[PDB]
């Protein structure tokens, strides 16, 4: 009986795998978005700065 | 020797065959030794959780 109740406890804990997967998808998309914004900002500022430096 | 008087030989043979082949054997059949009460605490046809 104790073993079966413990098996039920693990089944209750199951959901963390899908929490992990959803966390990783959200975080990867956010990292990609912010890297893209930094890329566009850096290119624009870099060209303007080449002009100002010459 | 009274053991050689063959006139009382059935009187000595007939009850014996009842006592040796019927009554004592019916009383041994009712003398039974059950097998030990050995309780296995290891019996669980379980399986991993549904994954």
């Amino acid at each position: 009986i104790d073993t079966e109740k413990s098996q039920q406890a693990l089944v209750q804990k199951r959901h963390y795998l899908f929490d992990v997967q959803r966390n990783n998808i959200a975080m990867a998309l956010e990292v990609t978005y912010r890297e893209r914004l930094y890329r566009v900002y850096k290119e624009v500022k870099n060209r303007l700065d080449y002009h100002i430096s010459v | 020797m009274p053991q050689l008087n063959t006139t009382v030989w059935p009187t000595m043979i007939t009850p014996m065959l009842l006592t040796l082949f019927l009554i004592t054997q019916l009383k041994m059949l009712n003398t039974n030794y059950h097998l030990p009460p050995s309780p296995k605490p290891m019996k669980m046809k379980n399986y991993n959780k549904p994954w």
